[PDB]
């Protein structure tokens, strides 16, 4: 049993969101993957970390096509239930990797631009790799707690879920809270924190003119502010339904009508994966530069 | 070879003018930031006035501020050198320098006492 | 008396003009009407060796065309096994201010100058081991523009100073300084037979000296710039000079006079470094568009471009089994061609 | 066989690559230096080439010393075109004009235009009572200086008339007139004013190339 | 000074450079051509080498 929940909105717009996404993020990855590998053979400390960042979106682009479909037919799957917990999983979990990607990658940034003459061990193609490894293998196995539990659920309203239980679940909410706490939130404050500290150490040069100034500034604003634009509407509505099935498991009716909100809140947190290409790369004079000698 | 010939001079009172012009026989006359240095008696070479390769780039010092022209003509392969009241200042082996190489705004070097295009500058007593 | 002088002098140099210009019934463009051109050269780097941390400035070739000295500013005279791109041996320098690298003919040698004013002979065959200084050859007032081995206890050096110098290694004492340049020396290259060597300078002007006498016996002027490299043509009395004014020229040593212009209307950038192949037919030369060129020496035309570097080609050194080329560079990375 | 010279060849070149990479680490934490213009500047910093080390706050710095060549300088100074930066003193006191055309030389030069040029006025003493003197090599060989006004901006440096102040930032903007045209974020000229009664100099060195180094940082994390 | 000791050096010198023979150039191309045309088999850079005996 459950209840009620359906929209008309989760038809259209997080299905042709997706497709928009998928179609205009893909080439845009596959640069920043090419951007960073040339910074990687230019012993560009920098190219790991957004190589990682590129693979990372390329699985998520690669698994949402199965979950366009899911949404497209008011919320009723087609494959089986291993690809529940194979594409389900990747289709979370990666915008998560991402964002601490976007982390390391302002940490570096702020270890070079701040102090550039200190920390260089750190900044090294090997701890590069050391980090990358270690947060993807500490990123997954984190969020490894659906794949132990049972992830294909029919409702009583021809509804097969195939990720997420809208009548909701104890362990489920947990993990949304955590999803929502240390994978999003955190990684965010630090990017912005890094950010900030490269603000300050840019205002603090000499040798920048003030129309620099200006263009790290709008840079620095425009990378914070994407990844919340995106985000923070989906997290708010999981922290919101994950409060509630901690206080009231019972009255779940309130979910028909968040249903479309929470779905097209999906379907903008995807966005952040089409951002991260353009505005990491093609943004960029040099690493547009470098795409260009490329091609 | 690079051949900087120079001419004119002689004497002349305070006061008056004279010109000078080089014959250019070795290099294009044309992508060389050409320019004029003299060493005084009992000085050193210090510069004096200094021509682009266009013509329009032109700079001098203090003391020949105003009371020399520099016209560098290209067909006739001549930097000339208008010198105007003059004062006992100069007194010295006018001779013209070329740019070590060509297309490059940085003469590096020209006021070495064994740089290779220099000529044999024409005295001009005032 | 000095005006007397000089008016002999000019009088002299008149004289040698009028010589050259009787004896100059044509250039070596009048065989550029008949010969077949080379065709399209379209060598790839068959390897490249990715060891130095700055430029490579220079770098030299043993007769065994095997191994390969190659010098940086990080203060590194690798041997390089270009067969097997395995770095024989790292040879740290005192200055790391190295402008010129040579291997000894019969190996068992490496010598290295730059700044310093000092040419450092460097015993790679040891008893003991660990190669290590054998001789510190110093005296030249500048510093090292190229250092030239022709056997062992004598090495062969240009300085900026506008002096060369034949040096025995054993007692570490000169033999023969050469004098008449008014320029900073910036390349040598000794002859085949051993007996002589042509030398260019910061004054437009190429010298051909006696190893024995000790004496220039001709002096060539046809560049309008500093000559930047030298080369000896393989034999057949010729060499090949690449200045900063984007022209590379060939000399006879018979003829005394130049004999082609290798220039372009696109190339504005001068010619670091210059060298030849095993036939003599291509001329090689490194420009400073970050790019190598290919010559045909008999047709002044050009015929091969060896793009591949990000940077200034420093050094450029063609084996003497004529089996490749490797071209160091600013890149800090230097490629093998076939 | 040949195996076993293949063997013997693997492990030389791992030694090499071990001792390879050690040098790596040891190149890319030293910064070299250019000293151009001399001797006091090395005295208060603690042969074809003098080589000298210095350290401040656990960073390693190298300058070179040319110091035993000849006046020309086209062709020895390309060698340093990877250093951090080409330290230039200056009299400041025709001296002037020469080191101004030196200057102008370096600044313009292609392989030195990603290279900063730390000016530092070596002398500003001589100055003070050159302009103190008045008929000096202040006003005769510079005719400007007497029509043209002291700089807002400009730090009144207290113990001087503004006659110094007006003659030493005069010749500090004819040094910064060839740096600001044909010059952007490549190299900046950083200029300063030189006391050979303190040891400010290598920590103003310091605070220049961290903030070149900033600069590279910049570029290549591509914040720009 | 500078008359015996730079000048009446330099004209000795050019003396020298005079005094020797001088052939013509057209024997200073041949030689060059001919030795370009008997080398021109063994020469890789010029014909490629068989892959075969090619070392590199």
């Amino acid at each position: 049993e459950g209840c009620h929940v359906d929209s008309r909105v989760d038809h259209l717009f997080p299905p042709s969101l997706y497709i928009f996404v998928i179609g205009v993020g893909l080439p845009t990855n596959c640069l920043a993957l090419w951007a960073a590998y040339r910074q990687v053979q230019q012993r560009n400390e920098l190219g790991v970390y957004l190589m990682n960042l590129s693979i990372a979106d390329l699985l998520y682009i690669c698994t949402l096509p199965l979950w366009v479909d899911y949404f497209l037919h008011h919320d009723n799957w087609i494959h089986g239930p291993g690809s529940c917990k194979l594409f389900g999983f990747i289709f979370y979990t990666n915008i998560y990797i991402s964002i601490a990607f976007l982390c390391c990658i302002s940490v570096d940034r702020y270890l070079a631009v701040a102090h550039p003459l200190r920390f260089a061990r750190l900044r090294r193609v090997k701890t590069a790799v050391a980090v990358s490894s270690v947060v993807w293998a500490t990123e997954l196995g984190a969020n490894s707690a659906p794949l132990f539990h049972d992830e294909l659920f029919r409702d009583r309203y021809n509804h097969t879920f195939c990720f997420e239980k809208f009548p909701m679940e104890g362990w489920v909410a947990w993990m949304n809270l955590y999803r929502v706490f240390v994978g999003f939130l955190f990684p965010w404050a630090l990017m912005l924190l890094s950010y900030r500290g490269i603000l300050r150490a840019v205002r603090g040069s000499v040798s920048t003119e003030r129309q620099e100034k200006a263009k790290i500034k709008r840079l620095a604003l425009s990378l914070i502010a994407i990844v919340l634009v995106c985000f923070a509407p989906y997290h708010v509505l999981l922290l919101s339904r994950s409060a509630i099935y901690l206080g009231r498991p019972w009255d779940c009716g309130f979910e028909e009508r968040v249903f479309s909100a929470y779905h097209s809140s999906l379907a903008f947190t995807s966005l952040n994966c089409v951002a991260d290409p353009i505005l990491y790369c093609l943004v960029n004079e040099g690493a547009r530069s470098d795409v260009a000698k490329a091609l | 070879q690079v051949q900087l010939q120079e001419s004119g001079g002689g004497l002349v009172q305070p006061g008056g003018s004279l010109r000078l012009s080089c014959a250019a026989s070795g290099f294009t006359f044309s992508n060389y930031k050409m320019n004029w240095v003299r060493q005084a008696p009992g000085k050193g070479l210090e510069w004096v006035s200094d021509i682009s390769q266009s013509g329009a780039s032109i700079s001098y010092t203090g003391s020949v501020k105003g009371r020399f022209t520099i016209s560098r003509d290209n067909a006739k392969n001549t930097l000339y050198l208008q010198m105007n009241s003059l004062k006992p200042e100069d007194t010295a082996v006018y001779y013209c320098a070329r740019c070590p190489a060509p297309f490059t705004r940085d003469c590096f070097d020209v006021t070495s006492t064994t740089y290779a295009y220099r000529g044999q500058g024409t005295q001009v007593t005032v | 008396e000095l005006d007397q002088l000089r008016q002999e002098a000019e009088q002299l140099k008149n004289q040698i003009r009028d010589a050259r210009k009787a004896c100059a019934d044509a250039t070596l463009s009048q065989i550029t009407n008949n010969i077949d051109p080379v065709g399209r050269i379209q060598m790839r780097t068959r390897r490249t060796l990715r060891g130095h941390l700055a430029k490579i400035y220079a770098m030299h070739w043993g007769t065994d065309s095997r191994l390969l000295v190659s010098a940086s500013q990080d203060g590194k005279l690798i041997i390089w096994d270009s067969y097997t791109t395995n770095k024989v041996h790292a040879i740290p320098l005192r200055s790391s201010w190295v402008m010129t690298c040579a291997y000894a003919p019969s190996g068992n040698y490496v010598a290295c100058g730059g700044l310093d004013n000092i040419c450092s002979i460097y015993n790679l065959k040891t008893r003991e081991g660990n190669v290590r200084v054998s001789r510190e050859l110093a005296g030249h007032t500048g510093y090292l523009s190229c250092c030239r081995f022709l056997d062992d206890n004598q090495i062969v050096t240009s300085s900026g100073d506008t002096t060369c110098a034949l040096w025995d290694i054993e007692t570490g004492q000169q033999t023969t300084t050469f004098t008449g340049h008014t320029g900073d020396v910036m390349s040598l290259s000794l002859a085949p037979d051993t007996r002589l060597f042509v030398s260019g300078a910061c004054d437009a002007s190429a010298k051909l000296w006696d190893v024995r006498e000790g004496m220039c016996r001709q002096t060539f002027t046809g560049h309008e710039s500093d000559i930047n490299a030298i080369c000896f043509f393989p034999n057949g009395n010729a060499f090949a000079t690449g200045s900063d004014d984007a022209t590379c020229r060939l000399f006879d040593l018979r003829a005394d006079q130049e004999l082609m212009t290798y220039s372009h209307d696109n190339i504005i950038c001068g010619i670091t470094s210059v060298s030849f192949s095993k036939s003599g037919r291509l001329l090689l030369a490194g420009y400073d568009d970050f790019n190598c060129n290919v010559w045909d020496a008999l047709k002044a035309d050009r015929a091969g471009v060896l793009a591949g570097h990000d940077n200034r080609v420093s050094c450029l050194g063609v084996t003497d089994d004529g089996m490749a080329v490797a071209t160091g560079s600013w890149d800090s990375f230097l490629k093998i061609w076939n | 066989d040949q195996r076993n010279e293949e063997k013997a060849q693997r492990e030389a070149n791992k030694k090499i690559e071990k001792q390879l990479q050690k040098d790596k680490q040891v190149y890319r934490a030293t910064h070299r230096l250019l000293l151009l213009g001399k001797n006091t500047i090395v005295k208060q910093m603690r042969s074809g080439i003098f080589e000298t080390k210095f350290q401040v706050d656990k960073v390693n710095f190298h300058m070179f010393d040319v110091g035993a060549q000849r006046d020309e300088r086209r062709k020895w100074i390309q060698c340093f075109n990877d250093v951090t930066a080409i330290i230039f003193v200056v009299a400041s006191s025709n001296r002037l004009q020469a080191a101004l055309k030196l200057f102008d030389s370096i600044w313009n030069n292609k392989w030195l235009r990603d290279t900063s040029v730390i000016l530092f006025l070596n002398k500003q003493d001589l100055l003070a009572e050159k302009v103190l003197a008045g008929k000096s090599k202040i006003e005769d060989y510079f005719p400007e200086f007497a029509r043209y006004t002291t700089p807002e901006d400009a730090t009144p440096e207290p113990g001087e008339d503004p006659r110094v102040t007006r003659a030493k930032y005069f010749i500090r903007d004819e040094f910064l007139r060839i740096s600001t045209a044909s010059g952007d974020g490549r190299h900046y000229c950083y200029p300063h004013f030189t006391c050979a009664v303190d040891t400010e100099n290598i920590r103003r060195v310091f605070n220049d190339c961290r903030d070149i180094i900033q600069r590279m940082h910049l570029r290549q994390y591509e914040l720009l | 000074t500078a008359s015996i000791a730079q000048a009446r050096k330099l004209v000795e010198q050019l003396k020298m450079e005079a005094n020797i023979d001088r052939i013509k150039v057209s024997k200073a191309a041949a030689d060059l051509m001919a030795y370009c045309e008997a080398h021109a088999k063994e020469d890789p850079l010029l014909t490629p080498v068989p892959a075969s005996e090619n070392p590199f």
